[PDB]
């Protein structure tokens, strides 16, 4: 997924 | 015809908007990759408040978010843009022109695409809703790599379309072009779009490190 | 409100527009280019005719052509498009589908943005005049590399602009968002020349040969 | 100049 690929911007997503 | 519900939106999106510099070379560049991480960090925080973002799934936002970033902080770095002294202030403080990001090792086939870019959009004079609205409309777009729902990405992209050409008739009144040489600016960002990712390209092969964010979004 | 200007202009550009198939790979390819060439022959004959386009410099001539091409190529393209078939036909009777093109050695990254372009822009379900309008405005991109007079080429590009718009007000009386969405797809038609640009660069490092006009405005 | 350098097109173009 791009999720897994991209943890600081989920990160920051789910904040 | 601007109704009571887009007024609203617009008002909302506007709303939602309001190291040291001195290898010292390296000391810019990593001056301005922290100030870049700044403009991802608000330019995500902006994305969550736009209406039908967070019921895109987490991975349509992502993908989103991905591509963008680079045209929203080109929109981001146009507004601030000085054409009086041909120079581009961050956070209100930081003021700079073209020798310094040059001193920064930055290509010269990066930071002049940008400087015409900045100079181009500041002879339209965009103001705060206009920018607000094509940050929207540049984010949701449905032709990124890597979106799923397509179709609801389309839609609430011609939403904020919509929205914007209802505002722009009313700040001008008597010129229909500027809604659409609005439009036709998310073109010139495409190209440059691709400028960004031969400049990320440069920077490996000298082996110039993005921090972890940046790196995350832009590297191969 | 279209004027009678510019309904004599429209109907003008509309008028204006009015090796065998079977290394066996490398012939497809040859037919593939030759019929490239042909594309861009009528699209320089075209712009030929676009009112302002001759009384820019021959250099100014070139550089627009030069990065247009691959874009007008595209929008001939997504217009030849079979979607119950799933099908691309050239000079009437040459059809192809995703299967074709990947058989003449074509890489999937390239074949597949096309195709999906074109799924889209049929959509839209765009005529002639839609058609010929949306190519004169991406052919007076004022931001094209190595353009001079781009306040000239900007204010060509314009007249084409607010023709289109009048034009679909007529066309549309009812769907306000086609305008604008025509014009979003030329944000798209960016992001495919570079893709293009990917699969010149692909070609060269398999040392296949574009042949000499195609290799003229591509090849670095 | 762009011109020298694109002869076929610049041909194209004189026709
Ligand atoms: O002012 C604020 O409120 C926060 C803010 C808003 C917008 C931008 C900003 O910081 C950008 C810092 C300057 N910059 C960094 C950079 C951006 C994108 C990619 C790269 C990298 F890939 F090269 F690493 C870098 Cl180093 C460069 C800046 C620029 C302007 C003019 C000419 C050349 C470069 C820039 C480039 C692309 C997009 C936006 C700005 C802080
Ligand atoms: O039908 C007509 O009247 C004349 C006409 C109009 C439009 C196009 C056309 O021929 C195009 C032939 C197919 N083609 C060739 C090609 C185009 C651009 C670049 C390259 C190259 F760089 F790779 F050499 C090639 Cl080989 C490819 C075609 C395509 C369609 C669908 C999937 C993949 C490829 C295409 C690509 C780009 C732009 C337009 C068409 C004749």
């Amino acid at each position: 997924s791009l999720t897994e690929r991209h943890k600081i911007l989920h990160r920051l997503l789910q904040e | 015809q601007l109704s009571p519900e887009q007024l609203g939106m617009i008002e909302k999106l506007v709303a939602a908007q309001q190291t040291p510099w001195p290898e010292a070379r390296q000391q810019r560049f990593a001056h301005f990759t922290e100030l870049a991480i700044v403009s991802v960090q608000e330019i995500v925080d902006f994305a969550k408040q736009l209406p039908g973002f967070l019921q895109l799934s987490r991975e349509d936002q992502i993908a989103l978010l991905k591509t963008s970033a680079i045209e929203v902080m080109l929109l981001e770095t146009s507004r601030r843009y000085n054409p009086g002294s041909e120079s581009i202030t961050f956070l209100k403080d930081f003021s700079y022109n073209r020798e310094d990001f040059a001193k920064a090792g930055l290509q010269v086939e990066f930071i002049n695409p940008i400087f015409e870019f900045s100079r181009a959009m500041n002879e339209l004079q965009l103001n705060d809703a206009e920018f607000a609205l094509l940050i929207a409309i540049s984010i949701f777009s449905a032709d990124r790599p890597n979106v799923q729902d397509q179709l609801q990405v389309e839609r609430l992209q011609h939403t904020y379309v919509e929205a914007l050409h209802a505002y722009v008739s009313i700040h001008h009144p008597h010129d229909r072009l500027m809604f659409p040489r609005m439009l036709m600016k998310l073109v010139s960002l495409r190209t440059l779009s691709s400028v960004h990712s031969e400049q990320v390209f440069a920077l490996r092969l000298q082996d110039k490190k993005l921090p972890p964010l940046l790196s995350e979004i832009w590297d191969v």
